[PDB]
RNA sequence: UCCAACGGGGCCUUUCCUUCUGGCUAACCAG
């Protein structure tokens, strides 16, 4: 037994994102550094491109089945 | 206990006081039987509310994972009062301290409807959606009977 | 629920409750304008356009940040596709199929998939000249 | 990005290649 | 496309007749006030308003002593739907207009009808529709309820010893369960 | 409640002090939530009206106090005002009570919310009005700093003015050694040249003085002021490191000066009025206006001036004044004063001939068809045809029909959108004093003339575009590309900031 | 695909109620399933429901006391005569006057009886008892 | 240099803006007598001014946790 | 910078007045927040009550020019804030609903003050709870981003509500127990 | 801390006020009804009370 | 003079510019 109306936070975190009370994205935005340049892009977690710093075309991410996997080097912080 | 809570006398028709915590609308509600001026609120947000009449205002409101749909004071010990709840149990609870339960009533196996005190103090019984009556004794959270 | 197969996939993009702007996107409506009128004259197509800038600008959705649809904006700047994108896909799909079918004429599974792809090309070409998307005479090869 | 272009997307691209076939 | 502009005619026709001799009168006004209360069948609500003001001049060239054929006339225009609340509207306007030139206990032979409205615009049938969510509706007449503000006319104008001509309806709606 | 009091202020019984040490013990506790317990106060005014002696009662005094000024209605404010001082004034209390009472008053009177601030003036204003000699010396040193505070710096301009008119009423009614303290701190404001802060404060509050113990009570003081008001104003130049705030300030309290003695007018003052006439042109408009009203008293007062202003000066004057209606933006009030002050020098030229009327005139007839600044010179434009319409009533019929050309000129493309309309009604009633003025004959010939000279002229310009085209059609078609490419700018709408669009010319600066 | 939502919200509360449920989650929510809803809630049916607004259709959650015997939905929506109403009141209720049958009429949605009262009628959308 | 119009509308001398702004420490300290200052014995000691009411939620939620110290003190009796 | 700058309107109120006041001496004394101060400027101001007794200035502003208000609301309004304590500031933008509006526009435009409202923190849902005898309970819920802050503000948000769109509304913060 | 104590100076101020023998006062009044010696004790007390507050 | 209800009258929530569809060549006919 459980109350529909009121999940619980827990058991709400553990549900599929469609099958929430309310469904919304799982997904989060970053702020990446680039590692020779010191400038900060905004990355999506799930990035399906190779996003590459404007400045100097060094690569920052790269596109997997799910979340992209972060350059090694490269500094993060969830935005 | 309706869409409010609200405080009637007898020779006024309209209600002498208002008493809410909030929006919420009040499911069931109890007085205490020893210290007359305390009462205990139901509310449909899965909340128990405890009231004072002496100062005329809500005391203090703890939230549970599911609603609870009745409460009985123990006509023995006034600070102590038992809650009959939608997830199977029925928690024995103290006022001063609502942060715990005193004990877990655990044997029934749909919503528990209603509960009530022994005027003795020393049982009580629960009736449950599930068809059947429970006794319990204040002091162990497994019934005695089943009717 | 697919149709032309038996999967039942849900897989699909969970569009967020708040319709707002992201309080940390701090970039000017105007310089997104720019950005998608840049990417769409170096030819990408608008699902496209939407991936990099979500991906590499900020950029949740362009209707929050801008108010406006993709598809709008271009066509706003003179960038409109000269057929919808869904059905353009359809097409170069069925063509690569019937190119591959010339040289192999055995793939009977590739004749098979060609006769979906084309059924779907004719329920999508159906509905684009009821809404006066395509010109009534428009007929797929 | 350069792989992702499509040579015959816009009404502009068909004119330019209309252009060019005459 | 002109009718707006031709009502206030129907405010000369009034004046010169009521110039006539009395048999001439008699056989002149119930043509006139009768003609101007079908307008009031119109479905177009700046036309109703333009009959209403017209209808408000001649309530005050006229007297109370023709106050009691207005209402009834009116009465019988307005029958089914937003009619019955166009009538309480209308009903309201005349009062509200001859509120300066009304002497005491000029109502009192209009007194019944005008309390039957007032009720059955409160508690009645047309009161309820008026409280009703689910009816959605832009017409001025049914969204705006003036029956308060004619009980207050009345009430100035009745003579004491009609007053229980208010008090009954009053009592028969405290019987029932409220 | 309201029963309960109307019960003891008419019936002779009344009620046991225990029933009314009960009652106030209900009310005291619902009593922080003023907003409904309106009826419960007059009940409250019932008991101290009557001096009934209750414990309870002085509790009421604490709590009611404070609702006076935290609470947002005017009624419970208006209500637990009265009820607080009839009990401080009545009661008995301890001396240690009643400082801290009016400790507390003080205090208050720096309370965040304006409404807060309005009220404790209330009850400062109810202490000044009436109390003893005695309270009054021992408050007034505290209440003059203090309210003399919140007139200075305050975010409510109707707080600041309370403050002053406080002050105003309280210095009267102060004992000499009590006043003689307030003329130390407006000294020694004044005395703190370094500071422009306490110059203000001095300024302003000196202001205050005049008016309240007049003129001439203190000489010393009255001296100080003047050599600020003269420091100030000799250094008014672009090199000048003052601001506008002491410019101001400094006229204000010359101003005051003025009216309370004549002695402006002697020789010593003359330096400062040389600077007066340099504000004119100050480059803050609000420096304009308070000089603008300093130079109207002294060309109404000219006579009194032990130098008669020299008609050169004079003329200079008027030079400055229609250099300050040329300005981009100015006030009703300061075209109002302007037009004043020009009217009473033409009836001194007028009176007696200065040969250096018709200067005025063609000044005057150069603003009315100025161009510049289109989107805001109503108020310029107003100015001036309401000007020529009094100077053609005090200028005599010979002189009009001399300069009746000159004015009318002007005006004629008016007589052939709000503002425009109301420019055009004023230049008919222009022509409407002119006809009148004039006769049937003198009128019409000067109206021919205008009508032909302006007719002749646009036929004659309209010509010389021809033979411009004639001469050099390369020229005139560069001509007309320029007048188109000039046309668009000006035809072009461009949004602001605010995504307000607006055609270029509709755009208005100053 | 679907094509009433309001009989799948009437299948799933009566499934909940078959298998004692307590409450019962319905998707998606209409302005006609809260009209049905608030009737049943008005006769004594269903107790406290909650609607959840998500940008989309929507969802609401149901509180079930065990006092629901049936709930249906008539489909196609028949056109009824205030003449008719008897008809359908015998072949949908188990007697006289056990159960409401549900119009939507000109007048809004509401029980037969409602119906009467304000003398108006038009199509059949259910019934509840 | 440019003129400043401050808008356009008549000047008033209280809306004229002050100001460092000056503190009434500041101002009563220019005497500099040390008798002046102490005869402003109202304006020397702690301030007095009153807080700002909080919000009336804010404000009930201190009075329901003071209520409920209080109740738990009356149900204690019963203990022994 | 003059006051009437920062006020669109041709005939500023008091309040309008000396809220522009505050907003100069707030550039003035920023060293480089003026940079982004100065361009922004408001419509009116509306000072309206609340519950509890405090009251709420509503200040209107251009549509283009919330976003830039929106970057700097934080500090600007906790300034304004300790400029006019006992009030609650909140921004809203100015939209259009004239076509009598049409009444999908005001639901949108509602909505869209809402938003505005409960700015810096957004809303999590919305939920309407129907009750046994006919009730009706609307509730947003927000998030918990400035929990503390809005906490002291729900009553405000309520109130501005009610008073704007005439709609009780309740708002709560969900994962805390108010 | 100003909120907090100004809110237990209240539910004291209450739970006092509500109490029994504050009851047994309010029934009596009007000078004419019999003074009891618990109500001339109160007086008494009252007397000093009110002298506190003088000071 | 202020406040709260209830009744009236005038305004406002619309800066400026572009922008209905269909025939035939910015016109001209139709809806
Ligand atoms: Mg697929
Ligand atoms: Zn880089």
């Amino acid at each position: 037994v459980q109350d529909l109306l009121h999940p619980t936070a827990a058991s709400e975190a553990r549900k599929h994102k469609l099958k929430t009370l309310v469904q919304g994205p799982r997904s989060y935005f970053l702020d990446v550094k680039c590692p020779g340049c010191l400038n900060i892009t905004t990355v999506f977690s799930h990035a399906q491109t190779a996003v590459t710093c404007e400045s100097c075309s060094t690569i920052l991410c790269t596109p997997t089945g799910g979340k992209a996997k972060l350059s090694e080097g490269t500094s993060f912080r969830r935005k | 206990g309706g869409a409010k809570i609200h405080l009637w006398d007898v020779n006024r028709l309209k209600p002498v006081s208002d008493l809410s915590w909030g929006a919420d609308n009040i499911t069931s509600l109890k007085f205490n039987q020893n210290e007359t001026d305390i009462l205990a609120s139901t509310g449909s947000d899965n909340s128990i509310v405890l009231y004072d009449l002496r100062t005329n205002s809500p005391t203090q409101k703890i939230v549970q994972t599911m609603r609870t749909n009745a409460i009985c004071w123990n006509p023995m010990e006034a600070f102590n009062f038992v809650t009959a709840n939608e997830d199977h149990n029925a928690y024995y609870y103290d006022m001063r301290n609502l942060s715990r339960s005193l004990n877990v009533f655990k044997d029934h196996v749909s919503a528990v409807m209603d509960v009530d005190f022994s005027p003795t103090g020393d049982e009580i019984v629960t009736g449950s959606y599930d068809k059947s009556i429970r006794i319990y004794k204040t002091n162990h959270g497994h019934s005695r009977e089943i009717y | 629920g697919r149709m032309h197969s038996a999967g039942k996939g849900i897989s699909s993009s969970a569009i967020p409750y708040s319709r707002n702007a992201p309080a940390w996107f701090k970039l000017s409506s105007e310089s997104v304008i720019e950005q998608i009128v840049k990417y769409a004259r170096k030819g990408l197509t608008p699902s496209q356009i939407g991936v990099l800038l979500r991906d590499a600008h900020g950029v949740t959705q362009a209707r929050v940040i801008t108010g406006n649809k993709i598809m709008r904006i271009l066509k706003s700047n003179g960038l409109a596709p000269e057929i919808p994108e869904d059905l353009y896909y359809l097409i170069k799909k069925a063509v690569s199929v019937r190119k591959h079918l010339e040289r192999n004429r055995k793939d009977k599974d590739a004749k098979f998939r060609l006769i979906l792809i084309e059924s779907r090309i004719h329920r999508l070409a159906r509905y684009y000249r009821t809404v006066a998307v395509l010109p009534p005479n428009w007929k797929y090869e | 990005i350069d792989k992702k272009a499509k040579k015959d997307f816009y009404r502009f691209q068909v004119r330019e290649r209309k252009k060019q076939e005459i | 496309e002109t009718i707006i502009e031709r009502m206030p005619i129907a405010e000369a026709l009034v004046n010169i007749v009521l110039g006539l001799t009395n048999d001439d009168i008699t056989n002149f006004l119930p043509s006139i006030l009768t003609n101007i209360c079908q307008v009031l069948r119109s479905k177009s609500e700046e036309l109703r308003d333009a009959v209403r003001v017209t209808l408000g001049k001649i309530s005050i060239i006229l007297g109370a002593e023709y106050l009691v054929f207005v209402i009834k006339e009116l009465m019988a225009t307005l029958k089914r739907g937003s009619q019955i609340h166009v009538l309480s509207y209308t009903v309201h306007y005349i009062l509200k207009s001859m509120h300066g030139v009304l002497k005491h206990s000029d109502l009192d032979t209009s007194s019944s009808m005008i309390v039957k409205i007032i009720m059955e615009n409160i508690f009645g049938f047309a009161g309820e529709e008026k409280d009703s969510e689910n009816y959605h509706t832009k017409v001025k007449e049914i969204k705006s309820n003036k029956s308060y503000d004619a009980g207050e006319i009345l009430a100035s104008n009745i003579s004491l010893t009609e007053f229980g001509t208010l008090l009954s309806p009053v009592k028969a709606l405290l019987m029932v369960r409220i | 409640l309201k029963f309960l009091s109307a019960f003891i202020r008419h019936t002779d019984s009344t009620l046991k002090d225990t029933a009314l040490s009960y009652v106030l013990g209900r009310v005291l506790p619902d009593l922080n939530e003023p907003s409904r317990q309106g009826l419960a106060f007059n009940f409250l005014k019932a008991l101290v009206s009557k001096h009934i002696m209750l414990p309870e009662l002085y509790d009421i005094a604490d709590t009611t106090r404070e609702i006076m000024v935290t609470n947002h209605s005017k009624e419970i404010r208006d209500v637990s005002r009265s009820v607080y001082y009839q009990f401080l004034m009545e009661y008995d209390q301890s001396k240690g009570r009643l400082e801290k009472q009016f400790k507390f008053m003080v205090d208050n009177l720096q309370y965040p919310t304006e409404s807060g601030r309005q009220s404790v003036m209330e009850l400062i204003n109810l202490i000044i009005t009436k109390a003893n000699p005695a309270l009054l010396s021992k408050l007034s040193s505290s209440f003059f700093l203090a309210l003399v505070n919140v007139s200075f710096n305050d975010d409510a301009p109707r707080c600041r003015e309370m403050a002053s008119v406080l002050i105003s009423t309280m210095l009267p009614k102060l004992e000499n050694k009590d006043l003689e303290i307030v003329e130390k701190y407006i000294a020694a404001w004044l005395k703190q040249v370094d500071n422009a802060s306490f110059l203000n404060l001095g300024l302003r509050t000196y202001k205050v003085y005049l008016k309240s113990i007049g003129f001439e009570h203190t000489i010393e003081l009255d001296e100080l002021a003047i050599k600020r008001i003269r420091y100030i104003l000799s250094d008014t130049s672009v090199g000048s490191e003052h601001q506008w705030d002491l410019v101001y300030s400094a006229l204000n309290t010359f101003s005051s000066y003025m009216e309370a003695t004549e002695s402006v007018y002697k020789h010593g003052f003359k330096d400062i009025w040389d600077g007066i006439i340099t504000c004119l042109l100050y480059p803050h408009s609000w420096v304009r206006q308070s000089a603008a009203n300093l130079v109207h008293q002294l060309i109404a007062n000219k006579d009194k001036l032990e130098i008669s202003l020299t008609n050169l000066e004079i003329q200079t004057i008027a030079t400055r004044i229609l250099h300050q209606l040329g300005a981009p933006s100015i006030p009703e009030n300061l075209a109002n004063v302007s037009i004043k002050t020009l009217v009473n020098i033409s009836i001194l030229w007028k009176e007696q001939r200065t040969p250096f009327i018709d200067y005025m005139v063609t000044r005057i007839g150069g603003i009315i068809r100025s161009d510049e600044h289109r989107m805001d010179s109503f108020m310029s434009k107003k100015a001036c045809i309401q000007l020529l319409a009094l100077l053609v009533q005090v200028l005599d019929e010979d002189e009009v029909i001399a300069e009746g050309e000159k004015i009318l000129l002007p005006l004629y493309g008016y007589l052939e959108d709000e503002e425009q309309e109301e420019l055009r009604t004023l230049s008919n009633e222009c022509l409407k004093i002119l006809e009148d003025k004039l006769q049937v004959s003198d009128f019409t010939k000067i109206y021919t003339a205008v009508k032909q000279t302006v007719l002749e002229r646009r036929k004659e310009r309209r010509s010389k575009r021809a033979i411009l085209a004639v001469n050099a059609p390369q020229i005139s078609a560069d001509k007309k590309l320029r007048k188109h490419a000039r046309s668009r700018e000006k035809r072009k709408h461009e949004k602001d900031e605010n995504g307000y669009y607006q055609r270029r010319n509709k755009r208005k600066r100053a | 695909t679907r094509s009433s939502v309001l009989a799948d919200a009437l299948n799933a509360i009566n499934n909940a109620e078959k298998t004692g449920k307590r409450q019962v989650l319905i998707r998606p929510s209409s302005k006609v399933i809260i009209k049905f809803l608030q009737v049943m809630q008005k006769h004594g049916y269903i107790g406290e429901f909650e609607y959840i607004d998500d940008h989309r259709s929507g969802k609401i959650v149901v509180q079930l006391n065990g006092r629901l015997n049936k709930c249906g939905v008539i489909s196609p929506r028949f056109n009824v005569k205030i003449g008719d109403i008897e008809k359908w009141t015998a072949n949908l209720l188990p007697a006289r006057q056990f159960g409401y049958v549900i119009l939507t009429t000109s007048a809004g949605i509401m029980d037969h009886e409602e119906a009467r009262r304000k003398h108006v009628s038009g199509k059949i959308l259910g019934f509840v008892y | 240099k440019r003129l400043d119009t401050y808008g356009s509308g008549e000047a008033n001398e209280y809306v004229l803006p002050s100001a460092g702004k000056l503190s009434l420490t500041d101002m009563m300290n220019v005497i500099d007598d040390r008798q002046v200052i102490e005869n402003a014995n109202l304006l020397k000691g702690k301030s007095s001014t009153y807080e700002v009411p909080l919000p009336q939620r804010i404000q009930q939620r201190h009075d329901r946790k003071a209520a409920y110290e209080i109740s738990r003190q009356e149900v204690s009796k019963w203990n022994d | 910078s003059a006051p009437q700058a920062k006020i669109l309107s041709q005939a500023p109120t008091e309040l309008e007045l000396q809220v522009a006041q505050a907003f100069v001496e707030l550039e003035n004394s920023s060293p480089e927040l003026k940079a982004e101060l100065r361009p922004l400027q408001f419509k009116s101001i509306r000072e309206i009550d609340v519950a509890g007794g405090k009251k709420a200035l509503a200040i209107f502003v251009p549509v283009p020019s919330l976003a830039g208000f929106h970057k700097v609301q934080t500090k600007l309004t906790r300034e304004l804030e300790k400029k006019f304590q006992d009030r609650h500031v909140i921004f809203l933008a100015e939209r259009r609903i004239l076509p009598r509006p049409r009444s999908r526009t005001l639901t949108a435009v509602h909505d869209k003050i809402l938003e505005d409202l409960v700015f810096p923190t957004e809303i999590v849902g919305k939920r309407v709870r129907y009750l046994v005898g006919g009730n009706k309970i609307q509730k947003v819920l927000l998030d918990s981003k400035d929990v503390q802050q809005i906490d002291y503000k729900l009553e405000s948000f309520q109130a501005v509500y009610n008073k704007l769109t005439g709609k009780q509304i309740v708002f709560e913060i969900p994962s805390e127990t108010h | 801390d100003h909120d907090i104590a100004r809110a237990k100076e209240r539910m004291t101020l209450k739970h006092k006020t509500n109490s029994k023998w504050a009851k047994d006062m309010i029934k009596h009044g009007m000078t004419n009804d019999a003074e009891t010696r618990e109500e001339m004790e109160e007086m008494l007390r009252q007397g000093e009370r009110l002298k506190a507050k003088m000071l």
